[PDB]
């Protein structure tokens, strides 16, 4: 029912409300198995609010068959009682009915309960409701929860016979503990407080904004429980779409079945214009966008013929490649059906690249420049990252930088001598901690520079990063007019510079939180609080008409290495664009503001769906996008970058990795990908040289360069295997889509932990039969060698100067810290803007600073089991 | 069978999200007539010692899947003699990422045991 | 040249020969009938040759065996399952309603093992021999034997 | 028995070069594969190191590991006819087909193949076509990956 979730809450409450003054000693007890022996004693792990030294916390086992308490329990809260504690919290194990042990030893007791406790009849059997000082019913977001506190209200009133009182005066709160900041668990404490405090317990006057009311007002909720069915939505949105490409094809193929018959009896002599009385019903039956796409598609052909793709100012586009046999290779290849029954299914169902649904691609012709060649740079500290990016990007007017944080950063944590911290400094990834080290990362680049873009992978506390980023590209032109001028710009000269930097600021936070419960389990903060700093940030962006800077990436890749098979990797990662497009949406946004601004990433294998995938997820969208949603062009376009798949990649047998790492790369090419990156033969042992390196990036310029059916940019187009496979991949992930809709969206979903155990599975049937010899692994289960079976990363001075920047920019900030740090908090708790706060806190604050903060406010990551 | 009460704190280490085995070891103690507070993935050395000294446990157990495990372990042992808790057994168990040279170091320092693939 | 000339010439008349009778039904659904259609269509039902017209006949038929799991005396696996749980078959038909189409593919890229074999001249792929065979020879008979057994290891 | 064609394909060693020969296993992939895809009866495929020596025990299963891997591994070699269908497919088959007919032709009215080969015309056209792909890959107009684009500035040999 949410036992030790609410206590923890509860704790959390008075911490706050006191400021940390009250020592609470807290006693769990939890039901040990008669038949092992044994127990699981698994109150601690839901407990956040207990690190602290004022925190005491001791869990039980019953030790005894018919009890939900220890026999020895009032000796030992006897102990913490003499131990000079402020309060005592004891909690029991799983009640019945019956059972009420816990009032005797207790001062204060509390009740909690879930909605769902059957017929209203059943509160008349229940004891402890006739002895409990409180009632918490806790997971009030759940069905019948409003209608379950009226009942157990009524049967409070009835059982301490007040009927000369209101019900809804009665000591029945709805709780929801699994919410941050949650208004009714406060009410429950506002409660608890006054009732310890009439009974002999010194309290200063509460921080906590005193609320009235006994139910959760059900506030930060991410996605509204009305579009709970969402993804099953989509699913229908889809399907209806195609039941009428089938219905208007039929329509089409008729029409010319008519008017064709009736050209022939004219040429016989014998005439019956009855023939086109049936014809003319056909024009009217076809849709008005189904009827201008016949229309157009003689004179769509003619386009596609010739050598130049003509299309009052002119521009002309290469259409055809010339072999060195003698042979033109057309970019697109037109089908060449005569039944326009074919003609307008193919437009609607696989259109040439470029047009709607953009199955082929969202663009009409590959670029012919040279690819984007991402430089992407992170170890040590800012200094050598730095230096990295400008040794790379040496002589190039394509600044693309892409940015590593080491483990320490992506925690959100501040390097410090701690062993457990102290060694994971530095170490894979640059190491950020306050906002003078992100200067000195891009120091030299021009941020609000068009031609330079910045990608950064951070989750958990990718809006501190964020918030440095922005701070940095601010400042830079602050400094720039300081040096071009000689002044310091006035206080309308710098709001206007910043203003300016907001806009035209480029780069992107490859952000993702539904990935990081579903595959990566590396969430630091809880899911239900990112998502809202998340919209927050998006706020932000709309108010400053940030449009050149993308802050969400939607990536499967790691769903995929955990073990996730193609069909669920695509239909997570959809699911979970979907539901930050419901997302904002809820906050009450347009769709043409964020849609566009969304990236995905996908994981492609050797598996047949792999093929298929890029051109599935571009069609799901689109055409989602333009009837669900109904959004312009510009976000109809699914964007997205594949990257080979590393568990493809094994250390028995390196040098074979090429070749599945070509037969990857190739279909995503073939699929008309967006972004592709190659992994070396040696990922699956040591660290990527610099020439492994290249054979991974010669891969793509092979293909792109040498390879003769990439020549098309539209292969895959046509064939009875691609347009199956197609077609199959689609179904299968709407069917996921159903499933996972029917347990409350991808939230609800993730609450029972049903993306992580799905994953789980599928990981181990690889596994199963990878061992088994079932699954053919060339050089690994099959094919074996005959011959044989078969770093530091940071500087020790490197440690020593980010611990010894930070605690200098510590002692800079020690008066403004404090400060900061506790409006801060005050945002979170007054449901403010988090983000705006943050572009004033990463100046005074570091990251673990801000991050342990939004920890105390209580927007940390709760674990669960 | 055993003649106390055996409670242990299991627990994987900082930043180590892997906790795939060590929720199959809390099971098979708990089965064996132990008593398990289980912390979870991402503990802290700070975390799991105060943990365990609070529960007053007779053992340790930590997962480390994602390297750093000798400075955790020997961080852990250090913290334990400094409060009180040197008479807890801490063990190991993270897989094959411990090559021997590490486990004879690790207890030799005053791990208990850390459990090779062997 | 002349076979390509004969699909194109053998492709228009199976279309309005679909054409026709498909006008012809869509007539008797409204009311009035017009019988002039099906003497069209029957003028079509011998000028289409006599294996182009037996091609088109068993296509209903063809599409039932690539349909299931096996290819049925003796059978045969048409089906792969994927790890995803998708079915991948071993010979994809096309999906073409117009006759014109299905004639036109039957003649010009049949099936694996079918006139003019263009995707193959077996049915289906053997599973005993893959089409690996790799190049060998060194030195003398007794050396090379020990290459030979090493490769078909 | 006597309309079906069996062949044996061969990946290209004129495609394997000696400058960045880890390149090869690349090219002698794609190769392998289209071969695979088009249901050839018969494969061989070319060791990395094929430009400077004859294939090594090393080298031989490199080669060999080309045609396990997407027979086995590999997802859409699992569909037996995946060429079927296609836009490029059929039109570079009509393409293909019909340069090869015109060629017929040209051999025809040379006296057939014995009549050519008094010309020289077969041995001739080869040397032709030889020195439009060296005059084309010396140039930089086809570019080669390792060799005359792309190359290492680490490996002076
Ligand atoms: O590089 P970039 O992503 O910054 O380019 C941004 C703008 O370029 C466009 N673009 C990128 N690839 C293209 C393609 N293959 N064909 C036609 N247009 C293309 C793209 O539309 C984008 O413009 P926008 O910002 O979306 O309005
Ligand atoms: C610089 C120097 C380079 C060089 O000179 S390298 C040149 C070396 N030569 C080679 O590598 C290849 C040599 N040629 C051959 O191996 C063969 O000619 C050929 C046709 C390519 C392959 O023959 P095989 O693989 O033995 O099979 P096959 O076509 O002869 O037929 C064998 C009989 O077995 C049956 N069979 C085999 N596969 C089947 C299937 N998938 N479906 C149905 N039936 C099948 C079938 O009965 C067939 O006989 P038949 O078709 O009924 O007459």
């Amino acid at each position: 029912a949410g036992k030790s979730s609410l206590t923890d809450e509860l704790i959390r409450r008075f911490r706050l409300d006191q400021d940390d003054a009250l020592s609470i000693a807290v006693i769990s007890i939890d039901p040990s198995r008669r038949k092992s022996g044994g127990a699981l004693l698994g109150d601690r792990i839901r407990m956040n609010a207990i690190n602290h030294p004022n925190i005491f916390m001791r869990s039980l086992a019953t030790r005894e068959a018919g009890s939900e308490i220890s026999q020895a329990l009032p000796d030992v809260i006897a102990a913490c009682k003499a131990a000079r504690f402020d309060l005592v919290i004891v909690e029991t194990s799983g009640i019945g009915q019956g059972d009420a042990a816990i009032v005797p030893h207790v001062d204060l007791s509390l009740y909690v309960m879930t909605p769902e406790f059957g017929a209203a009849s059943q509160l008349e059997k229940i004891d402890m409701l006739d002895f409990a000082d409180f009632v918490a019913i806790n997971k009030f977001d759940r069905k019948g929860a409003q209608d379950a506190w009226r009942d157990v209200a009524k049967q409070v009133q009835r059982n301490r016979e007040q009927w000369h009182s209101r019900a809804e005066d009665m000591p029945v709160y709805g709780t929801q503990a699994s919410r941050f900041n949650d208004d009714g668990v406060t009410m429950l404490y506002q409660g608890l407080v006054g009732a310890l405090g009439a009974r002999g317990m010194s309290l200063k006057p509460g921080t906590l904004p005193n609320l009235e009311g006994r139910i959760s007002t059900g506030q930060n909720v991410i996605v509204p429980p009305a579009r709970s069915r969402y993804l099953a939505e989509l699913a229908d949105t889809v399907r209806a779409y195609h039941r009428r490409v089938v219905a208007q094809s039929k329509l089409a193929r008729e029409r010319q079945q008519l008017r064709a018959a009736h050209d022939m009896l004219q040429g016989a002599g014998h005439e019956s214009a009855a023939l086109e009385t049936l014809a003319s019903e056909r024009d009217v039956s076809l849709g008005a966008v189904e009827r201008k796409l016949l229309a157009m598609w003689p004179q769509m052909q003619q386009a596609y013929s010739g050598d130049e793709y003509v299309v009052d100012k002119e521009i002309r586009t290469g259409l055809i490649s010339t072999t060195l046999s003698g042979t033109k290779i057309r970019k697109v290849v037109l089908p060449r059906f005569e039944d326009e029954g074919e003609i307008l299914k193919w437009l609607m169902r696989e259109n040439v690249p470029g047009s709607f649904p953009y199955t082929a691609g969202v663009f009409a012709f590959k670029r012919e420049g040279e690819d984007p060649t991402r430089m992407f740079a992170g170890e040590g500290d800012a200094f050598r990252t730095n230096r990295r990016f400008k040794l790379v990007s040496e002589g190039m007017e394509a600044k693309r930088l892409s940015t590593a944080f080491d483990s320490v950063t992506l925690y959100g944590e501040d390097p410090h001598e701690r062993p457990d911290i102290y060694g994971k400094v530095g170490n894979s990834g640059v190491s950020i901690a306050t906002l003078e080290d992100m200067k000195v990362l891009y120091d030299g680049f021009d941020l609000t520079n068009p031609s330079t873009s910045v990608s950064m992978t951070i989750n958990g506390p990718a809006p501190t990063i964020l918030a440095m980023f922005m701070n940095t590209a601010i400042d830079q032109q602050i400094d720039r007019f300081r040096a071009d001028n000689g002044r310091d710009p006035t206080a309308d000269e710098e709001a206007k510079i910043r203003a300016w930097v907001l806009q035209n600021v480029r780069g992107t936070v490859q952000a993702d939180i539904l990935k990081e419960d579903q595959g990566q389990n590396t969430c630091i903060f809880s899911t239900e609080f990112s998502l809202k700093v998340m919209g927050d940030i998006q706020e932000y962006f709309v108010h400053h008409q940030v449009r050149n800077f993308y802050s969400v990436s939607i990536s499967g890749y790691h769903i995929a290495e955990a073990g996730a098979n193609p069909i669920s990797q695509l239909a997570f990662t959809l699911a979970n664009g979907f539901t930050y497009v419901e997302a904002y949406l809820a906050r009450g946004m347009h769709i043409d503001d964020f849609a566009p601004n969304l990236s995905f990433f996908f994981s492609n294998g050797m598996d047949p769906e792999y093929s298929v995938l890029g051109r599935v997820a571009r069609r799901i969208w689109a055409v989602t996008m333009r009837d669900k949603y109904g959004a312009n062009d510009r976000s109809q376009k699914l964007k997205y970058h594949i990257q080979t798949s590393g568990r493809s990649l094994h250390a028995q047998e390196i040098d074979f990795n090429d070749i599945r790492t070509t037969l990857q790369a190739l279909i995503a090419i073939y699929d008309n990908c967006n972004s592709l990156h190659t992994n070396a033969y040696d990922e699956a042992i040591t660290t990527p040289t610099a020439e492994s390196v290249r054979r991974a990036l010669a891969i793509q310029l092979i293909i792109n360069r040498e390879w003769g059916v990439a020549k098309c940019e539209n292969p895959n187009q046509g064939s009875f295997l691609i347009e199956e496979l197609t077609d199959l991949v689609e179904e299968a992930v709407l069917q996921e889509f159903e499933r996972i809709a029917e347990r409350g969206g991808v939230l609800g979903a993730m609450e029972t932990g049903y993306q992580r155990g799905k994953i789980q599975e599928e990981s181990l049937y690889y596994e199963q039969l990878k061992h088994d010899g079932t699954l053919p692994i060339i050089g690994v289960n099959t094919f074996r060698n005959p011959n044989g079976d078969p770093l530091a990363r940071s500087s020790e001075d490197e440690k020593q100067s980010q611990l010894h920047r930070l605690t200098e920019f510590h002692g800079a900030h020690q008066a403004d810290a404090e400060a900061m740090l506790a409006r801060l908090r005050q945002a979170v708790i007054d449901n403010r803007n988090v983000f705006a706060v943050l572009m004033d806190a990463v100046r005074v604050c570091s990251l673990g600073q801000i991050t342990h903060a939004l920890f105390e406010v209580g927007g940390q990551y709760r674990r669960n089991m | 069978g055993p003649a106390n009460k055996v409670r242990f704190v299991t627990a994987a280490s900082l930043f180590d999200g892997h906790d795939a085995s060590i929720n199959i070891m809390r099971r098979i103690l708990q089965s064996q007539g132990c008593e398990v507070i289980h912390l979870g993935h991402n503990r802290s050395v700070q975390e799991v010692v105060t943990a365990a000294l609070q529960e007053d446990v007779q053992g340790i157990a930590i997962s480390s899947y994602q390297g750093g495990h000798v400075e955790y372990f020997k961080y852990m042992i250090d913290l334990l003699r400094e409060h009180g808790g040197e008479h807890i057994q801490v063990f190991g168990g993270g897989g094959g990422v411990i090559v021997p040279d590490e486990i004879r170091e690790l207890q030799a320092y005053g791990v208990a045991r850390i459990y090779s693939p062997e």
